């Protein structure tokens, strides 16, 4: 949906064969008709928005945390998380406790207001599965 | 010497390297620092002129008492003001 906006159609048929193929637990499966709509437009607006407030609400600490880690520590996971951002020992301008706790509880309800779109719902806890992988038992209905 | 002149911030004392608490606090006792020296220059030179021309009124009502006179009659009820005061 967000790679739909403002993009050619064979751009978006370039990316559907990309994103369509999920091969989660050694099981392939597929995506069927990516296709515009007006709910998708409202998850769209409301992702949009959570962002602009959760950039706004993101303190200099929390936006340099990555260059203070990438400068002297070294990983394998450091630098695959390094290569999909940009380019561009001092001191710290203004840190306080009782305004960043106060930021970091809204940053994490900018989170949340984030997370509720993808994170349908929980609608059965499995305990014990049957051996055939045919059955289980359940929780929480 | 010379606390007519005001030369506030003369060279560069905000400091990035250190606290902004402390580079603040550093330029606030240099302002403190600056008026508490003009007020003891000012002071002490004002306390100085008077002491002298206390000093020169008492030497003067001795001297021009010796005579009497009108004149000196006078000038003493012209000095017989205090001089404790700029007014």
């Amino acid at each position: 949906g967000l790679f739909s906006l403002d993009r050619s159609y064979e751009e978006v048929k370039a990316a559907v064969q990309q994103l369509q193929t999920i091969t989660f637990r050694d099981a392939t499966f597929t995506i069927p008709d990516p296709v515009i709509d007006q709910h998708l437009l409202i998850d769209m607006k409301t992702a949009c928005l959570s962002m602009s407030m959760v950039a706004n609400l993101a303190s200099e600490l929390t936006m340099t945390y990555v260059r203070k880690l990438a400068l002297e520590d070294s990983s394998m996971l450091l630098v695959k998380c390094q290569e999909l951002l940009m380019r561009l020992p001092a001191r710290p301008q203004h840190v306080s406790p009782d305004d960043e706790i106060a930021r970091l509880s809204a940053l994490f309800v900018m989170l949340r207001q984030l997370d509720d779109l993808i994170r349908e719902q929980v609608v059965f806890t499995v305990c014990d599965v049957s051996p055939d992988n045919k059955s289980a038992t359940c929780i929480f209905k | 010497r010379n606390m007519f002149c005001v030369k506030p911030l003369d060279l560069n004392l905000d400091r990035h390297a250190n606290t902004a608490l402390v580079n603040a606090v550093n330029k606030l006792v240099y302002t403190g620092r600056l008026i508490m020296n003009v007020r003891r220059s000012w002071e002490e030179l004002e306390r100085k002129c008077l002491a002298r021309i206390q000093e020169r009124c008492k030497l003067l009502v001795k001297e021009l008492r010796m005579c009497l006179s009108f004149d000196s009659n006078y000038c003493r009820n012209i000095l017989k003001h205090a001089v404790e005061n700029g007014d």
